[PDB]
RNA sequence: GAAUGCUAUAAUAGC
RNA sequence: UAUACCUCUGCUUCUGCUAUU
RNA sequence: AGUAGUAACAAGAG
């Protein structure tokens, strides 16, 4: 960083301006696609034998049809009984 | 939030119903340019490609150069090397395990089912038996 | 020492499947000390790497005087019975 | 041994240009690849499981042998042994920030040769070598 | 073909454990059937010279309650048994591990053996391994044109020099009795391709994993390989 | 007058 | 019911990927 | 009560 940093630097034409945009993008996973990444392989793949360039495809095929596992689920209480129970995942269209 | 985030940012984009599955598919790719600066998922391929033919025209023979290097990797590579990947999902019992075990649990599963390309050492014969086993009509599993 | 929360649930069960693959790894490692420091590399059995080993140690063990003709009976008797 | 049998200079407060450089963090035995190390080792430690004798076999015949000789009545397990002589023969060459002193034997004190506003001259101990002078 | 033959002649010992000695070198057995019958002969030719040889606890050669042979089968043994055995029998007789792998090993003789099969002159043969080896193994070469080229110290007796040059001509009849013996003379060469072919699932699911305005995932790699997207 | 490329149970960084 | 004023447990009540190696 | 803070602990188990 510190060499790309001074040669970016130095080329700056004279007169003009010279301008770092410290940068961060948002939702990075939520909007970074699967098909995009099997793309990707395909395109960079383009001259490996046909074994390969499927190889590849596998990975990014198998997360544009993933499934979320929805962790523990919700905690239900009474505070006047105080009583507490974990409604699983599969039961939580079960309470209205 | 993460599932419903996702979802709200490719909602403009192709809607199907998977017919391995039966899920509620959403794509987004090639699909309307937004119209304000709310995150989008919608990328178009033809732009996704320009920009790599750049990146190849740039750095000329990287892409066959790396895809050669990680082909006679892969060929190299044994199984074991999924045992060095801390808490893992293993799909016999439904609850994370260590890297380890859950490979274990899965070799002595794909075994039951006649796949033993796991034996041959290599991880292409081990990841050939992964993508047959999604054929099988039915996977029987060990539970104590 | 070993957190025991697992000794109350019924993952008990897994100390056994461990203490197993332990024997088996141990014994093996007792028979191939080079197992410890390098990854061992073969496709056929541990079973049929460990007997040939042991084999040639009686055998050598016995043509060297290590090793009793007693001792070299009972050897040659118990790698027979695999 | 290196440290106690060393000379210590002046230090001097005034800038200093530090420049991050992949240097070798650890005096080696002798310096081979990690594949003819660990073959050397095997000759060493455990001569029936080193499989198909190489080149390199015959190369280190001396060190094999030195080393053999040396280990020889020890109760230490063989491997700690093992990683002891890997430690020794294969190289850990990592970057860090260095000024005028590259030689394993400085940069293993590097902490103490230098900071980017301060310098202290140190003369390790033992030997150096004519190739590094 | 070869297939059908060598279940005929050969026991399932010496079949399967030349298939292992085929599958180490990452080959396969029905794909070429030449080198497998190879390495069969060269493994059973190896078990009959072991067959009946035994020492007795004085240290004498006999032929056969006792378990201790005169030689040692290393061919046919996984490669990393193979090599233990090897540099085993080196370090505790106390002489130099021979570079290349070797066939047998003599426990009177205290030297390693070299076994090789060829189709033209066993005595041309002998000189072509002289090269490798030089002086490490003792050769012990033969032909299916009863010829035999053994080393000036041959420990093989005229009573078991027989069986070998027997089962030689026997089995060299019964490959031209079946009309197979053409299927041997005849040069084959193949490059083992890395092949990884994808099932019926994955490739569905690889089908519905395409982006918007493509039929399937064959439409997606063509218009990727020929296509040019610039503007 | 240059190199030698790796591969922890800590911590940091980003996701 | 009971043993139980007993017994067992204190990250195992889901802790990921990539780098610094 | 309190800690704490988008959801928990304020013991769990045979
Ligand atoms: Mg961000």
């Amino acid at each position: 960083l510190s060499n790309a940093v001074a040669k970016m630097l130095s080329n700056c034409p004279p007169g003009g301006i010279s301008m770092t945009v410290t940068g961060d993008n948002t939702k990075w996973n939520e909007c970074l696609n699967p098909r995009i990444f099997l793309a990707m392989t395909e395109r960079i793949t383009r001259d490996s034998p046909i074994w390969f360039r499927d190889f590849c495809s596998i990975a990014p095929v198998l997360f544009s049809n993933k499934i979320a596992r929805l962790g523990k689920g919700f905690m239900i209480t009474s505070k006047t009984k105080r009583l507490k129970a974990q409604i699983p995942c599969p039961d939580l269209f079960s309470i209205p | 939030d993460t599932v419903i985030r996702t979802h709200e940012y490719s909602n403009k984009g192709k809607q199907y119903i998977s017919d391995v599955t039966g899920c509620t598919m959403v794509d987004p790719t090639n699909g309307p340019l937004p119209e304000d600066n709310e995150p989008s998922a919608y990328a178009q391929l033809d732009c996704v490609l320009e920009a790599l033919d750049r990146m190849d025209e740039e750095h000329p023979g990287l892409f066959q150069a790396a895809s050669q290097n990680a082909m006679e990797t892969l060929m190299v590579t044994t199984v074991d090397k999924l045992t060095q990947g801390r808490q893992t999902f293993d799909w016999t019992v439904c609850r994370n395990q260590p890297a380890a075990t859950a490979l274990n649990t899965t070799i002595t599963s794909f075994r039951l089912n006649d796949l033993n390309g796991a034996d041959k050492g290599g991880l292409i014969p081990f990841c050939q038996d992964i993508i047959d086993s999604l054929d099988r009509p039915e996977m029987t599993f060990f539970s104590v | 020492k070993r957190n025991r929360s697992i000794l109350n649930t019924d993952q008990r069960n897994m100390i056994l499947e461990e203490q197993c693959y332990a024997k088996c790894c141990n014994l093996f490692e007792a028979c191939f000390n080079s197992a410890s420091y390098r990854k061992p590399v073969g496709q056929h059995s541990m079973l049929e790497a460990m007997a040939h080993r042991l084999r040639m140690d009686a055998r050598l063990d016995y043509e060297s005087g290590r090793m009793s003709k007693d001792d070299f009976e009972k050897a040659m008797a118990h790698l027979g019975e695999i | 041994m290196r440290l106690d049998n060393a000379t210590w200079g002046r230090i001097t407060f005034g800038p200093v240009e530090r420049v991050r450089k992949r240097v070798l963090l650890n005096p080696l035995t002798k310096e081979m690849p990690p594949d003819e190390a660990s073959n050397v080792i095997m000759e060493i430690l455990f001569p029936k499981e080193a499989g198909i004798p190489r080149e390199s076999t015959w190369i280190h015949r001396e060190l094999i042998k030195e080393k053999r000789e040396k280990l020889k009545g020890t109760m230490i397990t063989p491997i700690v042994l093992a990683y002891m002589l890997e430690r020794e023969l294969v190289a850990r060459r990592r970057f860090l920030p260095v000024a005028g002193a590259t030689s394993a034997e400085f940069i293993e004190m590097l902490h103490c040769l230098q900071g980017e506003n301060w310098r202290q001259i140190y003369h390790p101990g033992g030997n150096k070598l004519t190739e590094s002078r | 073909s070869m297939d059908t033959f060598i279940t005929r002649n050969f026991q399932t010992t010496i079949i399967q454990k030349a298939k292992n000695t085929m599958a180490e070198f990452s080959e396969d057995p029905e794909l070429q059937p030449a080198m497998l019958f190879n390495i069969c002969v060269h493994l059973e030719v190896c078990y009959v010279i072991s067959d009946m040889n035994f020492l007795d606890e004085e240290g004498k050669a006999y032929t056969a309650q006792n378990l201790r042979p005169q030689y040692e089968v290393i061919e046919g043994m996984p490669r990393t048994i193979a090599w233990m055995v090897q540099r085993s029998l080196a370090q505790e007789h106390g002489i130099e591990t021979p570079k290349y792998l070797a066939d047998l090993f003599d426990y009177k003789t205290k030297r390693f053996i070299e076994v090789g099969i060829t189709k033209g002159l066993a005595d041309d043969y002998f000189w072509k391994k002289k090269e490798k080896l030089g002086n490490s193994m003792e050769l012990m070469i033969f032909s299916y044109n009863q010829d035999y080229s053994l080393s000036n110290e041959s420990s093989l007796d005229e009573e078991g020099k027989g069986r070998v040059l027997s089962r030689l001509t026997e089995l060299q009849a019964e490959l031209s009795l079946k009309n197979l013996w053409q299927v041997l003379i005849g040069e084959e060469d193949v490059e083992k391709g890395i092949d990884f072919k994808l099932g019926q699932t994955i490739s569905r699911l690889r089908d519905i994993s395409v982006p918007a305005g493509f039929s399937n995932f064959e439409g997606m790699r063509s218009y990727i390989d020929n296509i040019d997207p610039k503007g």
